[PDB]
């Protein structure tokens, strides 16, 4: 059957135009590509984006066009910006009655290159929290480029692995990411280590925070 | 033009079994070509079945086919997917669609249902465990502060940060909830609060566990 | 829009045979040279008055108009006359329907998940009373309908034409194909079409009509008496020839224009 697969990002500086590519197995079996573009912004549903690799759906700003052939697809993403700065999902759609399937995706965005100098937040446990299970030393990092960060840790000198990390998608007014992580060790650990902190590495960034216990 | 509508958001546990139904709404269900996909979250799609127009056949993808299944409602306009037996990667969410369409006169082409995001795990709801973010002292009078909640050990799925009533609409930084090693929720989200009220007042958060019958809102201050 | 009727609309007045001869008879027909009223599939169907009876037709070959709607207020509240002509078969019901904003009957879909009309969409029906219920461009497919004494008519006649823009100059005569002792009151009417064409309408009246049935027991020539002095004058002589001559056909009788009463004023 008509099995697909794409490139991760194709992403390009706000105004620019850019293009998706998807590649497989075969056409849609019984003719020319029935493959189909679906655009799913960051948080939100997709799009019907172009099909058969040429058709146009109602609602698209001209910004957009199909192209290539055979065991492969392509579409076009012009102008971009917020909004068009999406997942660009190709899948196949051979005759509307051959079974179909979907692709990796290509998350395109404003992109946020060359990389930021990162804003920086740090809150140790509360004074409850201090004597309640298993309390957490948490870390706001804002304004980095996703998945390049890591919102790493050294707790009392001594280098440690996050308890957890998180990325949240792009703030559509700015075009900024960001991302945290939560610190785990025991209460007796949050009231014993006095200097647990942020040290971040990111490509070719690092920061570093330090806090005691509940410091107001 | 056609709407097709997904069943909102969904939580059922491994081994235990999930239907998805799917209405569609301005015109009748039978017309209309009703296929069903996954999606990893945040990530690639991948297809599970749906009517052909050639011989009507509900034909599933080889790599879910049996364990999930379609069938259909005309009573109520609707489509169902129904997964038996979830999985690690069932907590997809699960998109409705068709290359139809039509409104009394014939048409063909393929809009898509917004699809139910679904959480599978062996978790469950919990009492109270919500904490303020007590400050780092650079944040404490600082160019700006910054100030919240944390939470831990908690599986209600909904939450709300804002970190005021109403006070508060810039500087916002929400993640998540991001599972714990045990499968419970935990939430750390940041607010760039004003540098004045940072040590001298206090605010709420909203952090209530729906569920749990539980539903608190707590006191947000440097303590 | 309009056009010309010429001499559409003559249909035989009684199931008698007769040949060779220059019947006379007094009924309702479509005046001759009448303007139709002429409508169109392009965004056309609004209740139309009825008055003493309808010619109809269309040309056709998509087959699209697929039917007829009649009575005073065609919602339920009175008896209403459907008639259907779908895949081969006049189709005929009485029910007490309940229309859509438009009749534009409901289509077929793709057949692998069967394909019907879903009566209209929207309601189409409020109550039953289905008091009778009955079962039987290239083309041109004319029509009459009327009511007398509960009894409503159709008749019909099916022809190949050329004239897209028109209906045609020439002669046809119209057979019934059913009669209807359904007494159901009459005064407005629509017409159904399918949803995703155009038809003609014209108002009978009472006319004498001179009706030349030929060697094969057919209606193929007629006069519309009161069409013109010249009708009036064939008519007089029974004649479709009228030699050079002058000819009383009447007596011209100023109208009465108003009623004058008067009565002692006590
Ligand atoms: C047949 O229908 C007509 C109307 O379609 C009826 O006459 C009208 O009756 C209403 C009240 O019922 C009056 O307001 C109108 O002024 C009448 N119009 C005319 C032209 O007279 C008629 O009575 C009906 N007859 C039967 C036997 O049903
Ligand atoms: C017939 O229609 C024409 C326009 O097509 C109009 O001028 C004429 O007055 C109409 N006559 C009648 C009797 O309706
Ligand atoms: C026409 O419609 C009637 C129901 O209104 C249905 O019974 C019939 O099968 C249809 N076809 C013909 C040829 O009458
Ligand atoms: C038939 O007619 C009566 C009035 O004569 C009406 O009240 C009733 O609802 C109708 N019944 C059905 C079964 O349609
Ligand atoms: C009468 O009908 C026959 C066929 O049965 C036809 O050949 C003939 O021409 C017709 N004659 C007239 C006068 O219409």
């Amino acid at each position: 059957q008509s099995a697909l697969t794409q490139p991760p990002s194709a992403s390009g500086s706000p105004g620019q135009s850019v293009t998706i590519s998807c590649t497989g197995t075969s056409s849609d079996v019984g003719g020319y590509n029935y493959v189909s573009w679906y655009q799913q912004h960051p948080g939100k549903a997709p799009k019907l984006m172009i099909y058969e690799v040429s058709k146009r759906p109602s609602g698209v700003p001209d910004r957009f066009s199909g192209s290539k052939s055979g065991n492969t697809a392509s579409l076009t993403v012009s102008g971009l910006q917020a909004e068009d700065e999406a997942d660009y999902y190709c899948s196949s759609y051979a005759g509307s009655n051959n079974p179909y399937v979907f692709g990796t995706g290509t998350k395109v965005t404003v992109l946020g290159q060359p990389k930021a100098n990162p804003t920086v937040t740090l809150f140790p446990p509360s004074s409850e929290e201090l004597q309640a299970n298993k309390a957490t030393l948490v870390c706001l990092i804002s304004d980095f480029y996703p998945g390049a960060v890591t919102v790493a840790w050294k707790a009392d000198s001594s280098p440690v692995k996050a308890g957890v990390e998180t990325t949240t998608p792009s703030k559509q007014s700015n075009n900024k990411y960001a991302a945290s992580s939560y610190l785990s060790l025991t209460p007796e650990q949050w009231k014993s280590h006095r200097s647990y902190s942020c040290q971040v590495t990111h490509e070719g960034s690092t920061v570093e925070k330090t806090v005691a216990p509940t410091e107001c | 033009q056609v709407q097709l509508v997904q069943s909102g958001a969904e939580v059922k546990k491994p081994g235990a079994s999930v239907k998805v139904s799917c209405k569609v709404s301005g015109y009748t269900l039978p017309e209309l070509s009703m296929h069903w996909v996954r999606q990893a979250p945040g990530k690639g799609l991948e297809w599970m079945g749906g009517f052909h127009p050639e011989d009507g056949e509900t034909i599933y993808a080889q790599k879910f086919q049996g364990r999930v299944t379609m069938t259909e409602d005309t009573s109520t306009d609707t489509a169902y997917m129904e997964l038996s037996s979830l999985r690690s990667e069932d907590t997809a969410v699960y998109y409705c669609a068709t290359g139809s369409p039509f409104g009394v006169v014939t048409d063909w082409f393929d809009p898509w249902g917004r699809g139910t995001l679904v959480t599978v795990s062996s978790a469950s709801t919990k009492g109270p465990s919500v904490f303020p973010l007590a400050p780092s002292s650079k944040s404490t009078s600082g160019g700006t502060a910054a100030l919240g909640c944390l939470v831990k050990d908690y599986f209600p799925e909904p939450v709300t940060v804002s970190w005021n009533s109403g006070a508060l609409t810039s500087g916002v930084h929400t993640f998540p909830a991001v599972l714990q090693s045990s499968g419970l929720y935990s939430l750390s989200s940041v607010v760039t609060v004003p540098s004045s009220s940072l040590g001298t007042q206090t605010y709420i958060c909203n952090v209530n566990h729906k569920p749990s019958n539980t539903k608190v809102d707590k006191k947000v201050e440097p303590k | 829009a309009y056009t010309n009727s010429f001499t559409r609309g003559v249909y035989y007045p009684d199931k008698v045979f007769r040949s060779s001869v220059l019947h006379s008879t007094q009924d309702l027909f479509l005046p001759f040279f009448s303007n139709v009223t002429w409508f169109h599939a392009i965004h056309d169907n609004p209740v139309l008055p009825f008055n003493d009876g309808v010619y109809f037709a269309s040309t056709e070959k998509s087959n699209i108009i697929r039917g007829w709607i009649f009575g005073t207020t065609l919602d339920s509240k009175t008896q209403s006359l459907l008639i259907v002509n779908n895949a081969t078969n006049v189709v005929i019901k009485v029910c007490e329907f309940q229309f859509c904003n438009d009749p534009f009957l409901g289509v077929y879909y793709h057949k692998n998940n069967k394909s019907w009309m879903e009566s209209e969409f929207r309601v189409y029906s409020s109550a039953n009373n289905c008091t009778f219920e009955y079962v039987s461009f290239k083309n041109l497919r004319e029509f009459v309908f009327k009511n007398i004494d509960g009894y409503f008519k159709i008749y019909s006649k099916h022809t190949p034409i050329n004239l897209v823009r028109d209906l045609p100059q020439g002669f046809s005569a119209l057979e019934p194909l059913v009669d209807l002792p359904i007494g159901i009151n009459i005064t407005r009417f629509q017409t159904l079409l399918a949803l995703h064409a155009a038809y003609y309408v014209g108002y009978l009246q009472p006319r004498t009509f001179l009706l030349k049935y030929n060697e094969n027991g057919t209606i193929t020539d007629a006069v519309d008496c009161a069409l013109d002095p010249l009708s009036e004058t064939k008519c007089t002589l029974k004649s479709f020839t009228v030699e050079k001559g002058i000819y009383q056909t009447s007596n011209f009788r100023v109208q009465p224009t108003e009623s004058i009463v008067r009565f002692p004023n006590i």
